[PDB]
């Protein structure tokens, strides 16, 4: 039974160790002790005396059947008990007594009853309180809650709540700070008779999976009236049953609450129109649709104050034809059904995410496609196919953008950037992209991170396309099946210091190349195939150079350009992995390090 | 190593067993049974975590006949918001869930085959369990 | 002066050579002359008599004014004449006398005025009759028509042709055998009276760009009744004005003639619906429409019977719902609108091209798209992105597959090609591949051809895919990057005679991966980077080798392995190209054949 | 070598001149015209072909500012049933044609611009003329 030492003498865990009591045969200072299905079938006072010190305690499936008074007392700095599994028959009065400082209490799956005979009242710091999966038959809070202040969560789903009155929630009527992150889901729940939420505040409000048809459902929301709840999410689950009608004047009567961000979050139902219905979710600043099949539709031209949108996860039949006065953000991302792009109004948006949808653009990318000419961030990464018919025009403040993994087409034959003069970051990586024109890279001037990685070359053999781009730092080029480069085409670059150049297919290493670069730290030249040299003319590295990677390929042991290896021992301040740098010519010389054989010829 | 059988249909054999060092039990039943070949059926799971069923997904190393295929990643439940209600699990908490599948259009052919299923879960993204799926076929 | 000898003493051209008379002084025995924009400003009987064999003349803008009696008299065996250009002011009665074998006859933009005073009465075997161009007022065929057999074509456009009466084509009624490809276009009529073309018959029609409105094209297509066209074709050009109105009661009025072929060739209106338009247009066994846009337009499914539909340089906003009992051919190629598909269902069809379309599959390829069941060829080459959810599942019969420069997704997690147990050919060439899966290739047992140049490789290493292809002959294998190829790699593989192996980067050459090859007669390893071997226990190739292309690759001349270069001299029976075989190592011996440099070490 | 003006505009100089041995004269106007910057307009060809309009096509070798780019192939007539009516012509047949033209949503820079234009046409496909194009240009 060798408790597992996790942080030495700091954390240790017991876990499944077939335990019957606390083992305090552990050091004297502990914090973070986890002990869990350890069979511990009651708790007595005092029981962990031992730990004067500890921080996070954990009892899942424990199997507690009663907690004794007077238990945890001599245990203050504890700021989390996980009771989590553990059936509790018998919890009794002025347990949890000695508990300074405790934010965190996770009761789940304990066989609750109701939330007056529990005995948390003394209690302050007291953060969260997740009673979720138990045994609750009415939502009427207990008058201790007065007392209890800084109480921020109260997750109570799954439970079996069935119905609200009024007088329920009598208390919060007498508080004037209250953070209630409450959340209410899978309750099954057919009544909420009116004016039981009256002057009441919320901070969310979590009701997915509860109502089992439309009527129930529409008069239950008309149970909700005046509650001004910051954050609203309905829906249901994949999990279970759900419901078989969704339509117009379902959702009705939420018109009466102060909404301001909602979100539906699934739908079972092929809803096919999107106004009269979701009608007074308007001025919600923050809309958010998940998973819900919306397939046939033409009509999303409609004015709301929305000014977040977002679309994960949705089926459609036609990219949604979108006019919003009044939108800041858009994530589109992850979506499947309609694999193309209309343009879209949206005069004032600052963010735009369309990524992993898989569509295709023909009309690519021009104010015209967007309406909006304040466009600060762009992502069209993991898409189908792109077809350059214009340089980003009217996008002339974007300093973000991203393609990487699409199907670029037409990339070479104009200065395809041409209009992005505020531009940091690039990644065109993986592209089908062969790069056959000097200008492609015309008109970035600011750009600092260029990524391509997996992108031809005419003739396998680097030109000078590198040029105006002086804030170049990081340079991205690996896969690029280069054979030669242009002897100087890393020029005008004083600021690159990271400099991969990898995997590519080389046969002689030189300085002259790289002679004047004031700022390279790492030089990157791994998996290739260079055997000797233009000759030993081969001059020092730039001083900036701290690290030069030459692992992974071939070399060629025999006397002749036993030079070159004499030059590879040149530096040892500037290798990395001599272990993985050897031999591969000869037979009889093989897998042996280089600087090791000392042979004369 | 122990063999857990599933369920038969025409064309199917499914089994499993255990890759890792801890074998923590786990309830699968589907009805009915996949025939590989286009099917449709519903999936029950009984199972008790030790980790939480958060930003869960699974690793599949997939083998047609003794020729492997690249590997597989899916995710089932991320961050906010999950389709799923049982990816809100904590530890120690009875995970009962039921979901349906569905699928057609694709030809296999006769052979051993199988896939090493690795799900990962948690805080810092340590596994859950490891379990070996053998398929065989022969279709009719 | 000198006349350009095409052909040794067969064939001179004498063009822009300024001439004034025929050059006699040339071989007595001639064909085909050819003789234009030399100025003859007239002719004289006799004129070509030092020529009495002549096949082809050519007379082109040699601005003929006139033509004497009595001309090319001492001319027989004469095939062909082109009088194209030459303004003839006086065409002398009796001339083109002596002309035994006269069948093409190039009359343009030559000042005629009418065909009845023409003096082709005499002529037989002539079969075409090209007279564009011309000044000639009305389409009254003359008299001597009816000794005038063998006419296939009849080609008078850009005419001044104005209108028609009913005993214009008196001649016609006496022919039981006549085959008159006709074609009047660009001739501006606005009448044709009733009852003119009656009991006729053609083998084709052409009037494109004549009717100025619509009104003028109902009645005189009013006009036509009862023709019998087995070809017709409508449209106009491009290039000059055109209709500004085309809609359902255009067209009308058709529906009196028997057609068999319809091509509508040029519409510059944005037509909106097909159907109570080209209504009298059903029974047409070959449909065609070309350049016609069509942009937006729901309803397609409509039953007709159409033995043959082409849809080339259209523009639509959808893929357009074909619903056809019975369509045998079908060429969507080139098409620039709508960039998706949708399941057709063309119930007997077996051949099928949508080429360099550039639309995206999403539900792939299986029998449940194309609704046929015997679809023997199938091109989506040139396409935008191809996504793998179906193995072609209900093709069976299906010898044809090409997908060149498309983009294949998913192509490796599953045998994609399982079903196609009859497929001769495949073109998977420089679709973005990964091969990393060693079933790829599985279920083509009868693939002859297999292309796939430019397709990567799992760690650029040749795996053992071709096997249970015993038939493939032909193997193309470059830009596949490969650095290293299993050993036994291509076994079973007794039939294949062209083997594929270059733009590479191998550096190691041997023979004991195609130690047995029966059928082997190329081998090409050219632009690779090849310096040395395993060991010279290279053996010979199998007798079958007839060429060994090493050409364009690196080569080491120093005196270790010349041993290497000297099992290069080993074969000069199966070498190719000495020239471009040279050295690259050392800088004193450069650009030097390697055979040729002897030296002992 | 002889230099053949076309027009002047606010931001365009086109020009050509010659390539190959014959010079075969030709006529050419655009108007109004082009604004490298997104034009319409009409072009207007005069022209007696040496050879027979038939599936010419275009050769283009264009070059940014002492920077080739790949090379363009443009087939103007295909075959049956061209677009235009001028590809029906012979040799020695004069055309006398008009094509309007249109483009929009490309910048280019400064800089010495040029095009070798190559019109290959015929029975055996040989060539019909070359012509060499320079567009200066310099937005406003
Ligand atoms: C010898 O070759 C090695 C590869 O073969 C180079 O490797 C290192 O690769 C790591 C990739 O995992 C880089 O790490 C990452 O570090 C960056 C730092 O900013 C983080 O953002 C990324 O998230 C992180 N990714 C992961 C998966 O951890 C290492 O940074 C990188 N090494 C260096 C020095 O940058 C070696 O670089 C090369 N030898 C030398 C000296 O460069
Ligand atoms: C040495 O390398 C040469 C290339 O570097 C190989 O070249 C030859 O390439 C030609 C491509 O133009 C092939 O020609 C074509 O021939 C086929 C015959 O069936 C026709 O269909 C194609 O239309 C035609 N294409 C063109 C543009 O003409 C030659 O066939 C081919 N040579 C041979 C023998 O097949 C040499 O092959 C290689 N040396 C040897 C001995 O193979
Ligand atoms: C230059 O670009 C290449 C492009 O790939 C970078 O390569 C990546 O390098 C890392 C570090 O070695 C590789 O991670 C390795 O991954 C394996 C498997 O995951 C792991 O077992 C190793 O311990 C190591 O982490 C990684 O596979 C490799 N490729 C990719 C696509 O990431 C390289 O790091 C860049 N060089 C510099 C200096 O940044
Ligand atoms: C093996 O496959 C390669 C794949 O390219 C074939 O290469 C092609 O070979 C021909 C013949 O040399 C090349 O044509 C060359 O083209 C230039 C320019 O057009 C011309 O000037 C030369 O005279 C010659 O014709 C061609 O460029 C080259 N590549 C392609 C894409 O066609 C090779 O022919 C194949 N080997 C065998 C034996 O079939
Ligand atoms: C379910 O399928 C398995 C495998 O197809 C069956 O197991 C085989 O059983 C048959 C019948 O007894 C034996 O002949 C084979 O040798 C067994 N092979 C293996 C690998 O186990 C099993 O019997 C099937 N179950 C039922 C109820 O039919
Ligand atoms: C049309 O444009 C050309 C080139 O832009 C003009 O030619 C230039 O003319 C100016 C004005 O005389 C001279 O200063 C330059 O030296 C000329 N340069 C070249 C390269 O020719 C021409 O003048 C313009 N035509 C008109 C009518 O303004
Ligand atoms: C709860 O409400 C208070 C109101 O001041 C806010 O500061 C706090 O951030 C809220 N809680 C959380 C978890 O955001
Ligand atoms: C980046 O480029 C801009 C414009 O070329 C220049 O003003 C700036 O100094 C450069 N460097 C940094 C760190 O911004
Ligand atoms: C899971 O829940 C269902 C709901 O009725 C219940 O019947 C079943 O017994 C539960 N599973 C277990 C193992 O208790
Ligand atoms: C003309 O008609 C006859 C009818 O027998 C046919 O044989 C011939 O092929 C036709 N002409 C052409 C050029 O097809
Ligand atoms: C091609 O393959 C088929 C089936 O494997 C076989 O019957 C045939 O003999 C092979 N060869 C030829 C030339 O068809
Ligand atoms: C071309 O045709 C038009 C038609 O009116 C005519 O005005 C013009 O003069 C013609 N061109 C020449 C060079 O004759």
């Amino acid at each position: 039974e060798p408790c597992v030492e996790v942080v030495p003498n700091i954390t240790y865990q017991c876990m499944e160790l077939n335990f019957y009591k606390i083992p305090d045969n552990l050091p004297f200072s502990t914090k973070n002790l986890d002990l869990s299905f350890n069979p511990l079938r009651h708790l007595g006072s005092y029981s962990f005396f031992s730990f004067p010190e500890l921080q996070v305690l954990d009892l899942s499936r424990c199997e507690i059947q009663t907690i004794e008074d007077g238990a945890y007392q001599s245990l203050s700095h504890l700021s989390t008990l996980i009771l989590t599994g553990n059936p509790i028959q018998s919890l009794a009065l002025g347990a949890f007594s000695g508990l300074s400082s405790l934010q965190k209490l996770v009761a789940v799956e304990t066989n609750l009853a109701s939330l007056e005979n529990f005995p948390i009242g003394h209690l302050k710091t007291l953060k969260e309180l997740n009673v979720a999966h138990n045994l609750i038959q009415s939502f009427k809070l207990p008058e201790y809650f007065s007392n209890l202040t800084n109480l921020e969560h109260l997750d109570l789903s799954s439970n079996k709540i069935q119905s609200i009155y009024c007088t329920d929630l009598r208390v919060l009527h007498q508080m004037p700070l209250l953070n209630l992150s409450l959340d209410l889901s899978l309750n099954p729940m057919n009544f909420i008779q009116p004016g039981a939420f009256k002057e009441i505040r919320l901070h969310k409000l979590t009701l997915r999976n509860n109502f089992d048809s439309l009527n129930v459902m529409k008069t239950c929301i008309q149970g909700l009236a005046g509650l001004e709840v910051h954050r609203l999410v309905l829906g249901e689950f994949r999990n279970e049953g759900n419901l078989e009608k969704f339509d117009k004047s379902a959702l009705e009567g939420l018109c009466n609450l102060t909404i301001e961000e909602f979100r539906l979050a699934y739908l079972d139902y092929y809803l096919d129109d999107i106004i009269d219905l979701f009608n007074c979710l308007t001025n919600v600043s923050s809309f958010s649709l998940v998973s819900v099949t919306i397939e046939r539709v033409k009509d999303f031209s409609y004015n709301f104050g929305w000014q977040h949108l977002e679309l994960v996860n949705c089926k459609f039949g036609q990219f949604p034809t979108l006019k919003l006065k009044s939108l800041k953000r858009l994530t589109f991302t992850s979506n499947k059904g309609g694999n193309a792009f209309s343009e879209v109004d949206l005069p004032s948006l600052e963010f735009l995410d369309l990524s992993r949808n898989g569509l295709s653009f023909k009309g690519c990318c021009s104010q015209s496609d967007f309406g909006t000419t304040s466009l600060k961030y762009l992502d069209l990464s993991f898409n189908g196919v792109i077809t350059m018919s214009s340089n980003f025009l009217g996008l002339e403040q974007l300093e973000h953008l991203d393609f990487q993994h699409s199907n670029l087409k037409q990339m070479s034959e104009f200065s395809v950037f041409l209009s992005l003069r505020n531009l940091i970051y690039l990644d065109i990586s993986h592209t089908h992209t062969r790069v056959a024109f000097n200008g492609i890279f015309n008109g970035l001037s600011s750009l600092e991170v260029l990524k391509m990685a997996g992108n031809s070359f005419q003739e396998n053999f680097l030109p000078d396309i590198f040029t105006e781009l002086r804030n170049l730092t990081f340079l991205d080029l690996s896969q690029c099946q280069l054979e030669q480069l242009s002897p100087t085409a890393f020029n005008s670059l004083s600021s690159l210091q990271v400099l991969n150049m990898s995997h590519n297919n080389f046969f002689s290493l030189d300085t002259f190349p790289y002679k004047c670069l004031n700022s390279l730290q790492v030089l990157d030249y791994s998996l290739n195939h260079i055997m000797t040299s233009k000759k030993q003319e081969l001059q020092h590295f730039p001083s900036s150079l701290a690290f030069l990677n030459l692992t992974q390929n071939d070399f060629a042991c025999t006397c002749e350009h036993q030079s070159f290896l004499q030059w590879i021992k040149d530096q040892r301040q500037l290798l990395v992995e001599v272990e993985r740098m050897e031999c591969a010519t000869p037979s009889d010389k093989q897998g042996m390090p280089v600087l090791s054989l000392n042979i004369t010829c | 190593q122990k063999q857990y059988w599933v369920c038969n249909s025409s064309d199917a054999s499914i089994s499993y067993t255990y890759c890792d060092k801890m074998q923590y039990p786990i309830s699968i039943n589907v009805n009915p049974c996949i025939e590989l070949k286009g099917s449709k059926g519903l999936l029950h799971i009984f199972y008790i975590p030790r980790r939480d069923l958060k930003q869960l997904y699974f690793n599949l190393y997939i083998t047609v006949n003794t020729m492997n295929l690249p590997k597989r990643k899916e995710v089932i439940c991320r961050g906010s918001d999950d389709d799923y209600s049982f990816c809100r699990a904590l530890k120690g908490e009875t995970v009962n869930t039921t979901i349906s599948f569905s699928f057609k259009g694709i030809k296999f052919s006769k052979g051993k085959y199988k896939c090493v299923v690795e799900a990962i879960s948690g805080s810092p993204e340590e596994m859950l369990f490891c379990l070996e799926f053998v398929i065989l076929h022969q279709p009719n």
